[PDB]
């Protein structure tokens, strides 16, 4: 005997109450599960796309069946192939580099006795596909160990600083040029320390000395040095050294 | 520039030999003409990404602070 | 044939579903089931005889001689350490299949049969006509 | 550190904040926000909702990860931005002072993709670094490779329940 | 009595010419 | 069948693997003995265990001499699996 | 008082089975002379192809669907693979997924996902068939090089749009891009800069297997022009009328305006130009509901815009002072839906309007 | 809730599987006559051995032809055999995706 | 009703997948 009843449920509003023609048999797999515990566990494990909430019946067993809402059944291979263009996804033609990952599924199960009361993971490494912050495109492992893609002075910030400086009305052209050059240098090096500012000035003539000489804004540069000395930081010795280095660039 | 190149024509969608149970799309003309039914081919799924809006990269904070009778009258 | 490609795609989907089903039943089929995704595919695998059993630790350390199969990069002769749950009870011990040594290898490694009389010497079959017998002891770890 | 303050490079000279300005691995640890030495974050779809920031390399407990950069706005402008942003139910607003709020909506760093969690893996400390209040993200506990970064959003001026 | 699970699945997976008719061709939908 | 390796901790145990993406464990001592119809449907009585944890072809596999019934199998999917068959199978 | 120049009659009227509103229609302007006039339609989860014949015999050549997800296609754009001359259809919407369908093989050739919201318009570079422009709801307009599957540039940022970029248009020669957004702004990004040539050449000369570094997509944070005083509301569609600009808003009119003052050359315009002079407004009625793009023929002789009631207006642009005249209004007692989009064949003989009731309408010029 | 994991089968694979299943049900009668776990093969007399009769079943290249007497032919005009009992050499022909070597390719060993 | 069709399809997808798997696994 052992009449088994299946009650398929969708949104709890539409139901289809059935009865297994072959008792103690998997309706999908056509497998002979001789014990109701074995049948329920096989349904729960092999046919994981459904959920089986055993509810018991006065005559036999009533198994309510519903579609597994979550059922994480995504691609289990290399996450890159989930976004490769058609014709190259799941190519399997050659070796593909992937970020290492370690999984432990079964370690030491308890192996308890069978019981109907039952019917009332660890991963190490990168376990997903990463995307670029800028372009929102998938990130290949070859571009992972380097290129953090977040640096001190973004190009938009530099362009905005240049535009803001050049957008002033009460400023000379060469003075605007030297101000923009100093701002770009500071952003490129990210000085935050007053003492470093001294060395900063030298670095300026080590990177913008030729540009200033070609632009012929040396007088404006030394005016900027004087203003900086007035704002503290740098020094008379620093001003002299920077100017002499600038003069040596012209003689070179 | 367009006058060059070959350019190819399209065909009709035949019944998919790889999909007998494929769906069918029916288009009905109101101004007479026979109703046409074609096999509704299915596009391959493409994995999507979560919806995020545009933003700019940053490393330090960024302070944000938030009749026309003049020329005509003069001419007159 | 386009039909062959369509069958390949359907087979890939079915393989994914079958792997998901098998992983659902992994606890009921195996005692220990540890899956690690190497950076490069390995064409060879042979446990080294040496096993380390640290006192007071619930695991043991074994050495695996894995090859490398790089599409265009530098191929290697990986020797990795694997932690096994021993007899009773690991839950979380951080890295478990981390590598130990890596020797530069011209071309992908086809075999990694270690010398049995002295596991220091490990042989490898290069894609060329010459066979290389490495020695992970003499070579630098990096 | 006791005053919730980053070491001023001009004053603190023994702790190493001033020394090795061009180099890395500073001797002092209360200087990471000022020096901008942040941990490499990664962007991926979050396991909770939307996008999430993932950390590339393991980080010890109470270690600097990144600064919650953004656009400095006043409280009233923060209210206006919140009224605007309530449409799509995701607020990046972050309290900085009694009159300043850091809004990482229009501009910010990768640390902006951190999801609220009742058991967060990170926490936020607003420290006055070189005279300017800056929000720093530190690991609440030990963090493993590839772990998703969370931090409780109850510290933010915007209510967590208001948006999500 | 209320149909059978295997026959119900056979009334689900094929719904075309090769549906074997039988009770599947009968009022299977809407009970 | 690309690789066959006899178990080192047992005399009548042999495992085979190849392009079939399966690793099968054969108990030679069980060959030719009568099986139930369900057992016949599942497979030959000689067959002891079928390992279906790999997506691509098994490139190679090996037993660990320091452990009784654990196997490391590497596939072309850049996946290395160290697995031990359940004790209930071989008592 | 001239009664325009073009008279149209309704010769066919189709209806898609899905019954959901269909949003975009695009004639295949890359078809050779004498090739049957193939046009595509996008609506709900299905994209349908049709072939136009004599006497309105519209033949449903092909049809596609994406039932694996809840995609709602919003726009279509035609191109061709110059390697094989196969026509290619680019579709996107709702999901922000760009699919380059190949009607020859009836397969989705390429898929592109970088956008953070629904894509509202797709246009192709007139000179380069592999440059696809996508204006999405993520406040950004991207440029894809579908030949190499790279992101050429992103046209949003600090000075970009503050809301959805509803539509965009190329210049006739394909040099300047105008983008209309939901933030009431019409920013004029310029693909004429040497930076644009560098980006396009690098994208064409980018091989992912050669280098580990990704392609450096250009981030054009600052438009070469921007304005917000043209429309008191958001701008649905924009179109380049040579060096002029046509834009449409909720104000029941499409205005023709030009950046700078009346004598200001478009090419020689500074990014800080804060002046815009309008020339004329094409006044229609009952087009308040947003996202009803208009279209003009290839020769730009005339342009047509749909309506929410069901009427169809077309204006002749050859007539002196096109802001004048009374246009030609095409109506039908069976057309009561809202025309989401219209399209003209390469020769402006067939005008096809797609309604919001999944009913395609074909109009032919009486001539 | 937790994000939808984007099931891998999608609709194209599902449509192909549906077509294959419909073909299988129309050919082998697996669902109806096979009780959901068997393939029903219809034999047809081809040659007569006057010393039995040779019969070939409806699914071609699945089971080899056999020699049977006239009474045996009448008794077993239709043979129902479980899939587990199918010859492994030719059982794969019942469906293209019953087992396909996914990396057909080349090179390798 | 359309709800019945939606339920039938939503159960047909996994039912079809598992029936193909049942056919394939026995071989
Ligand atoms: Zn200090
Ligand atoms: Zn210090």
């Amino acid at each position: 005997k052992l009449r088994i009843f299946y009650q398929f449920l969708y949104n709890n509003n539409t139901r289809q109450q059935t009865e297994a023609r072959d008792d103690l048999h998997c309706p999908w797999c056509t497998l002979n599960c001789r014990k109701l515990y074995s049948l329920l566990k096989h349904l729960k494990l092999c046919h994981s796309r459904f959920i089986f909430n055993y509810v018991y019946h006065p005559k036999g067993a009533r198994i309510d069946v519903s579609i597994n809402e979550c059922y994480d059944g995504s691609y289990a291979g290399n996450p890159q192939d989930i976004h490769r263009q058609p014709g190259f996804a799941f190519s399997r033609n050659g070796p593909v580099k992937r970020t290492p990952i370690t999984h432990i599924l079964v370690c030491r199960p308890k192996r308890t006795k069978a019981s109907m009361s039952e019917f009332l993971t660890y991963s190490s490494g990168h376990n997903r596909l990463y995307f670029h912050s800028d372009t929102c495109l998938p990130l290949r492992p070859q571009e992972m160990e380097v290129d953090s893609e977040d640096e001190k002075d973004p190009e938009w910030l530099r362009e905005k600083t240049i535009t803001q400086i050049e957008e002033f009305s009460d400023v000379n052209e060469g003075e605007k040029e030297v101000m923009k050059l100093w701002n770009l240098h500071v952003m490129k090096h990210g000085f935050i320390a007053d003492n470093q500012m001294n060395h900063a000035c030298m670095l300026f003539v080590e990177n913008y000395g030729q540009k200033i000489i070609k632009k012929n804004l040396c007088r404006n540069f030394m005016l900027h040095l004087v203003s900086m000395h007035d704002f503290n930081l740098i020094s008379i010795m620093s001003i002299d050294k920077a100017v002499t280095k600038l003069r040596e660039m012209q003689q070179k | 520039e367009w006058k060059q190149r070959r350019i190819q024509p399209v065909h009709i969608l035949t019944s998919v030999s790889s999909l007998r149970g494929t769906r069918e799309c029916s288009v009905t003309s109101d101004l007479d003409f026979p109703t046409q039914v074609i096999p509704l081919k299915t596009l391959n799924a493409v994995a999507s990404v979560p919806i995020m809006y545009s933003w700019s990269p940053l490393q330090q904070n960024f302070m944000v602070e938030d009749f026309i009778n003049d020329e005509i009258f003069v001419e007159l | 044939d386009k039909e062959a490609a369509f069958d390949d795609a359907v087979e890939e989907r079915v393989i994914n579903e079958e792997y998901k089903i098998w992983k659902k039943n992994t606890p009921f089929l195996y005692d220990l089931v540890m899956t690690h995704a190497l950076e490069w595919p390995s064409l060879t695998a042979q446990w080294l005889p040496d096993v380390t059993r640290p006192e007071g630790k619930d695991f043991s350390i074994h050495r695996l001689v894995l090859g490398t199969h790089t599409s265009d990069e530098q191929n290697h002769l990986v020797i990795a350490s694997v932690q096994l749950p021993n007899d009773d009870a690991f839950g979380s011990v951080s890295g478990k299949i981390e590598i130990e040594i890596k020797i530069n290898h011209e071309g992908e490694v086809n075999r990694a049969r270690y010398m049995p009389q002295n596991p220091c010497i490990i042989a490898t079959k290069t894609p060329s006509s010459d066979v290389l017998v490495f020695d992970y002891t003499k070579h630098p770890s990096k | 550190y006791l005053a919730v303050r980053e070491c001023d490079p001009d004053l603190c000279l023994t702790c190493g904040a001033a020394d090795h300005w061009d180099s890395k691995n500073v001797s002092c640890k209360n200087c990471s926000i000022q020096r901008g030495s942040k941990k490499h974050l990664l962007l991926a779809p979050s396991d909770v909702a939307g996008w999430g920031i993932f950390i590339k390399d393991p980080v010890q407990k109470n270690e600097f990860i990144s600064e919650y950069c953004g656009e400095i706005i006043s409280q009233d402008e923060a209210d206006r931005r919140g009224k605007v942003y309530d449409k799509y139910m995701c607020s990046f607003l972050f309290n900085l002072n009694n009159d300043f709020v850091v809004d990482a909506t229009r501009k910010g760093n990768k640390i902006r993709f951190a999801n609220h969690s009742v058991n967060p893996n990170c926490y936020a400390k607003v420290m006055m670094v070189n005279g300017d209040h800056r929000i720093g993200i530190f690991a609440k506990r030990a963090i493993q490779t590839g772990e998703e970064l969370f931090f409780d959003y109850r510290y933010s001026q915007a209510d967590a329940l208001k948006y999500v | 009595p209320p149909a059978t699970q295997i026959s119900d699945l056979s009334k689900r997976k094929p719904k075309t010419e090769d549906f074997l008719t039988f009770l599947c061709l009968r009022g299977s939908p809407a009970l | 069948i690309f690789q066959v390796q006899w178990s080192p901790h047992n005399e009548t145990i042999l495992a085979s693997s190849g392009t079939d993406r399966r690793l099968n464990v054969w108990d030679l001592s069980k060959i030719g003995e009568e099986q139930s119809p369900e057992d016949a449907e599942d497979g030959p009585p000689e067959l002891l265990f079928i390992h279906g944890g790999h997506t691509a072809k098994i490139s190679d596999f090996s037993w660990n001499p320091n452990e009784p019934w654990v196997i490391c199998s590497v596939s072309e999917d850049n996946i290395m699996q160290v697995w031990q068959m359940a004790e209930n199978i071989y008592n | 008082s001239k009664k325009c120049k073009y008279s149209f009659k309704c010769v066919n009227s189709l209806k898609e089975d899905h019954n959901q509103p269909l949003f975009g229609v695009q004639f295949n302007w890359h078809s050779k002379e004498g090739d049957p006039l193939v046009f595509a339609t996008v609506g709900s989860n299905r994209v349908t192809l049709y072939e136009c014949h004599s006497q309105g015999e519209i033949r449903l050549l092909q049809s596609y669907v994406d039932a694996d997800a809840d995609e709602n296609f919003y726009t279509c754009a035609w191109t061709y693979d110059s390697n094989t001359s196969h026509p290619l259809l680019a579709v996107a919407g709702s999901r922000g997924i760009i699919r380059i369908i190949n009607p020859i093989t009836m397969q989705c050739i390429k898929h592109y996902v970088g956008h953070g919201n629904a894509i509202n318009e797709l246009k192709f570079h007139p000179r380069d068939p592999n440059l696809l422009l996508s204006v999405s709801k993520d406040h950004a307009l991207r440029l894809w090089n579908i030949q190499t599957d790279t992101l050429v540039a992103i046209f949003g940022g600090v000075e970009g749009h503050r809301d959805e970029v509803l539509s965009a248009d190329y210049d006739l020669l394909g040099e300047k891009i105008m983008s209309c957004g939901m933030d009431h702004s019409l920013k004029l990004w310029r693909i004429n800069s040497k930076r644009m040539m560098n980006a396009i050449k690098e994208s064409y000369d980018y091989n992912p297997n050669k280098t580990n570094r990704p392609f450096i997509s250009q981030k054009i944070h600052f438009p070469d022009f921007s304005t917000r005083d043209i429309h008191r509301n958001y701008v649905d569609c924009v179109r380049w009328l040579g060096d002029l600009i046509l834009s449409k808003s909720c104000e029941n009119a499409i205005v023709c305006w030009k950046p700078g003052k009346m004598e200001d050359d478009i090419d020689k315009i500074k990014p800080s130009e804060s002046n815009v002079t309008i020339l004329g407004r094409f006044d229609y009625s009952q087009c308040d509901i947003w996202y009803m793009r208009f279209s003009m023929d290839f020769w730009q002789k005339m342009l047509a815009l749909g309506n929410q009631v069901g009427k169809l207006y077309v204006w002749d642009l050859e007539v002196e002072d096109p802001h004048k005249a009374k246009c030609t209004t095409l109506t039908h007692h069976k057309c009561g839906a809202a025309i989401r989009q219209t399209s003209f064949s390469r020769d402006s003989s067939i005008l096809i309007a797609v309604c919001d009731d999944a009913s395609i309408w074909r109009w032919d010029r009486l001539r | 809730s937790l994000p939808r994991p984007h099931d891998f089968f999608d609709a194209q694979t599902l449509d192909a599987i549906r077509h294959r299943a419909i073909c299988f049900n129309l050919s082998a009668h697996i669902e109806s006559l096979g009780k959901g776990h068997s393939v029903v093969f219809h034999s047809t007399v081809i040659a007569k051995r006057k010393e039995k009769l040779l019969l070939h079943w409806m699914p071609e290249d699945i089971l080899p032809d056999v020699w049977v007497n006239e009474s045996e032919r009448h008794q077993l005009k239709t043979k129902v055999v479980h899939l587990s009992k199918l010859p492994k050499d030719t059982a794969l022909l019942l469906d293209p995706n019953i087992y396909r070597t996914m990396p057909q390719k080349r090179l390798k060993r | 009703q359309a709800d019945h069709e939606l339920f039938l399809q939503a159960f047909e997808k996994p039912t079809q997948i598992y029936r193909f798997l049942r056919t394939r696994n026995l071989i």
